């Protein structure tokens, strides 16, 4: 405890002294660059996209979102995005098929690992597809925390 | 002043600190995570061949 | 110094340009390039140059 | 059963445009139906 | 065994601050790399140096 | 007497919305004669805060 | 929030005692210090939790979800 | 860093429970109480630099 | 020549190589072999996280105003001396039309999507003998309507003409030539919510209007020369199906529409009540 | 789960209910057990049901 | 599951404990901070009368 450190009872931590929740959100939506056809919230498979990450996209669903209540590790993607351009010769040129991805998916932050809770989608100001998710984490006290 | 005289580097770490009266002065305690991220090359000699083989 | 510094060299007549490694297109990383500041200024320079010479 | 939208338990089972403004409600925000998949915890 | 000197003791009110160590631990060996100056990038979240 | 008052509406609505979202206290002309920290984001870590 | 289970200091189960400690103060008109004494919490590490725990759970509960 | 100290070398003992860890006597040259301060690590990469770091 | 590089492991060679990116290490590795290929990757997301040229064209846009570290008289001198190259480019006309359609779209409180679509529509043709002037009203209104319609925001020609009168004829010819130009280079149900918005009614009459419009569309009676009129009298018979006083005498000037057409639609649905009500 | 109360609260507050353990010596650790995944001879199973009646 | 109190406070039966020896301080394993009297300023142990003064 020298120089303001503290000794703290492990057993009180175990019983539940100073436990806490942690809520994080993310925001993403389709963008229109048209010739008005916009991006899509689909589930990117292997032969659709380019240079997509190793996030192991299995946690998503057919509508390109994750379900509430499942757990997520550090590198799991939560949102699926795909480039609607056109003009890029979008599945006929300067890429194989690998259809039209140029995948713009949003992975989770690289460290924390919570549980997906309360995902909603509603259109934005002008009318798009606009998504907010939320993930929830338990944060037990450890050595370095500051009181 | 921001790219020549001083700069970003590599091979570094940054945490917070706490006391310990079971380390003598030339020692420092490092988390296993940090020591798993950082590294340091060694050249393979006759002397260290087995140890490095095991460690690989 | 005549071999390195001359007052008639001290007036700009022919202007070097730097290659894109000095002034990289930042490649805006959503869909676009967002191509950068120095190249914008050089495009301005060459536009005013051709305007002056056609007017002349 | 795919979307919630409200205080109503309107299981919209949405494909596309089946009155996202759900019939018993008025809402148009479309909340999204916590999974049936089995989840694990750890009561350490 | 008994301690010699008797000590102070009692309840007291604390609160837990947000600066938690799990957001401040950070390390990098040979990561990503800036474009204009070809240096290690910034950002603890961005795995910087 | 009708068509221009709607773009007028855009101008004053855009101006107020911009000033409050940014904090610079002046119209969309790169903040002359203005102050910066005027419209901070509400702090919501704790009711007391 | 509910009352805690299990006083952090000591470990004795608390949480059975909560609504009892309430109705000791509703109809019995009893002083609360004697109420905890008659509830039977003679150490004070246990005593602090019942005496200081606030019940936010019903204030949460007065919404109408689903 | 202000004076000749606060770049000091150490030997490393790997410890669990992620945070740094150092002896209490060396605290005042670093000028660092444990109120939430943070240090920096710098791993040398070759034999010359390891040797001169250890010997100075 | 083509100058192109494809990565290939020089010790596996079994395919276009199945490699991966180790982004936190900035390296690429032959995943089947394990040897690194190239190192020190360049960032691909923090550059976007740091912070329209295509609509504005190849020439580069410049919003130039006044600064802070100079005198006000010198800012006025800057404003007077910055206007020396507003005639060399056709981009002056491009942002002139852009400013005009900005005024028109944001006066019509339209979305940014609609604004950019109209920008695209003007930029695509932008100069032809097929354009041939037309007072810039025909082409701007046509481009705005095409972009707003292809953003699936259908607006009425009466509202377009009330915003900008283009005498309903040159507007039509310009719409046809824009149609032909875009055809070479290559929604009535959506009108109802705006009118019930202008009348202030809940969702169930809207749903009833959609059902009645689709059903009367399915069978017969185009009945009216742009049957937006009978689409409106669908709402009229819905509100007669309910009991809220929204009298046709009010409705005619509420929607700038003929009351006789309302009564004719009332008659043609009087004899056709049979299959238009769901519950 | 549907309640206001959070899931890991439900877990943690479950974890602290004391249980009858007279006969604790009869069974063995999950650890040391010959089985896998909670046989009756190393563990016991509990079930909860609730309703907003 | 089985579990023991060493790795979690779930598995405790203990819940409290008490401990005392030489309530009269005859062994002199402590001496009392005070300002007038050790005897006056400290309360007597409950276990005093079990041994002679
Ligand atoms: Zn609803
Ligand atoms: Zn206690
Ligand atoms: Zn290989
Ligand atoms: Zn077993």
């Amino acid at each position: 405890n020298q120089e303001d450190s503290m000794i703290m009872n492990q057993s009180s931590i175990d019983r539940g002294l100073f436990r806490s929740l942690f809520f994080r959100s993310y925001m993403d939506q389709e963008k229109k660059y048209g010739m008005s056809i916009t991006e899509t919230f689909e589930k990117p498979q292997r032969t659709n996209t380019l240079r997509m990450k190793h996030g192991t996209y299995d946690k998503l669903d057919d509508d390109g979102l994750i379900a509430p209540g499942v757990r997520v590790s550090g590198e799991d993607v939560i949102i699926g995005k795909t480039t609607p351009i056109s003009p890029d010769e979008e599945e006929l040129g300067q890429r194989t098929a690998y259809h039209s991805k140029r995948d713009a998916s949003t992975p989770l932050r690289s460290t924390e690992n919570g549980i997906v809770d309360q995902v909603l989608v509603t259109t934005n100001q002008d009318g798009l597809k606009f998504v907010k998710v939320r993930v929830r984490t338990t944060k037990i006290p450890q050595i370095g925390d500051k009181f | 002043r921001g790219n020549l005289m001083g700069k970003r580097v590599d091979f570094s770490a940054r945490t917070v600190i706490s006391g310990d009266p079971n380390l003598e002065l030339d020692q420092v305690g490092v988390p296993k995570s940090i020591a798993k991220t950082l590294t340091y090359p060694e050249v393979v000699t006759p002397y260290n061949i087995d140890r490095l083989t095991q460690l690989v | 110094n005549e071999v390195f510094s001359r007052p008639e060299w001290m007036i700009l007549t022919c202007l070097p340009v730097p290659p894109p490694p000095v002034r990289p297109s930042i490649s805006f990383n959503e869909s676009q390039r967002g191509e950068d500041d120095l190249t914008f200024k050089l495009a301005d320079i060459l536009k005013a140059n051709i305007s002056l010479e056609t007017l002349e | 059963l795919k979307y919630i939208c409200a205080e109503c338990s309107s299981k919209l089972s949405l494909s596309r445009t089946d009155a996202v403004r759900c019939k018993d409600c008025g809402h148009r925000i479309l909340l999204k139906a916590r999974t049936k998949r089995l989840v694990q915890f750890e009561a350490r | 065994k008994k301690l010699m000197a008797q000590i102070f003791f009692g309840p007291t009110y604390y609160q837990r601050l947000r600066h938690m160590v799990d957001d401040k631990i950070h390390a990098r060996a040979r990561g990503p790399m800036q474009v204009l100056t070809r240096q290690p990038v910034e950002g603890r979240s961005r795995d910087g140096g | 007497f009708n068509m221009k008052l709607a773009i007028n509406a855009k101008t004053i609505t855009s101006g107020l919305k911009y000033a409050l979202a940014t904090g610079n206290w002046g119209e969309q002309k790169k903040a002359m004669s203005s102050r910066a920290g005027v419209s901070q984001v509400l702090n919501r870590y704790t009711y007391s805060s | 929030m509910i009352v805690p289970v299990r006083c952090f200091s000591c470990g004795k189960v608390v949480g059975d005692k909560w609504e009892s400690y309430l109705n000791l103060l509703q109809e019995d008109e009893l002083d609360e210090g004697t109420a905890l004494s008659r509830l039977g919490l003679k150490r004070y590490c246990c005593r602090r939790m019942i005496l200081t725990h606030v019940d936010l759970i019903e204030k949460f509960l007065r919404y109408n979800p689903l | 860093s202000l004076h000749k100290m606060s770049m000091m070398a150490h030997r490393v003992k790997v410890i669990p429970y992620s945070t740094f860890r150092l002896n209490l006597s060396v605290t005042s040259p670093y000028n660092a109480d444990f109120d939430g301060d943070e240090m920096n690590l710098h791993v040398p990469q070759s034999e010359e630099t390891r040797a001169e770091l250890s010997q100075l | 020549p083509n100058l192109n590089i494809v990565l290939t492991c020089p010790e596996c060679k079994v395919y276009p190589p199945k490699i991966v990116e180790r982004f936190s290490e900035g390296d690429v590795v032959c995943a089947l072999c394990g040897l690194v290929l190239s190192d020190k990757l360049v960032d691909t997301r923090s550059e976007w996280r740091t912070f329209n040229p295509l609509l504005d064209g190849n020439n580069l846009s410049t919003r130039i105003g006044k600064g802070e570290t100079t005198d006000m008289r010198f800012t006025k001198e800057l404003n007077k001396a910055q206007g020396k190259n507003v005639m060399d480019k056709k981009d002056n006309e491009v942002q002139a039309a852009f400013a005009k359609i900005t005024m028109l779209c944001d006066a019509a409180e339209l979305p940014k999507i609609v604004k950019d679509c109209a920008k695209e529509a003007y930029k695509l043709c932008h100069d032809e003998k097929t354009l041939k002037g037309k007072s810039m009203e025909s082409i701007m209104a046509a481009s705005i309507l095409i972009g707003c319609r292809r953003a699936e925001v259908a607006r009425t020609f009466k509202e377009i003409q009330s915003l900008i009168h283009v005498k309903t004829k040159e507007f039509g010819k310009t719409l046809n030539i824009m149609k032909n130009i875009l055809r070479g280079k290559s929604q009535n149900l959506t009108y109802i919510p705006r009118f019930c918005s202008h009348l202030g009614l809940p969702m169930q009459v809207t749903t009833s209007a959609e059902y009645t419009a689709k059903k009367c569309k399915e069978i017969k009676e185009i009945a009216g020369k742009s049957p937006i009129t009978i689409a409106v009298v669908s709402i009229y018979l819905n509100i007669l199906l309910f009991q809220i006083p929204i009298t046709a005498a009010k409705v005619g000037q509420t929607l700038q529409v003929t009351e006789g057409t309302i009564k004719s639609g009332y008659k043609i649905l009087y004899e056709h009540r049979d299959k238009l009500v769901d519950p | 789960n549907t309640t206001v109360l959070a899931d890991e609260f439900i877990a943690h507050r479950l974890g602290l209910i004391p249980l009858q353990s007279m006969d604790i010596e009869q069974l063995e650790y999950s650890r040391d057990c010959f089985c896998e995944d909670h046989c009756d001879k190393c563990s016991v199973v509990l079930t909860l049901q609730a309703f907003g009646e | 599951k089985k579990g023991i109190a060493k790795e979690h406070a779930k598995w405790g039966p203990a819940a409290a404990i008490e401990f005392e020896y030489d309530p009269w301080n005859k062994l002199k394993h402590t001496d009392y901070w005070y300002e007038q009297d050790s005897a006056k300023e400290w309360p007597q142990s409950k276990n005093c009368e079990y041994e002679d003064p």
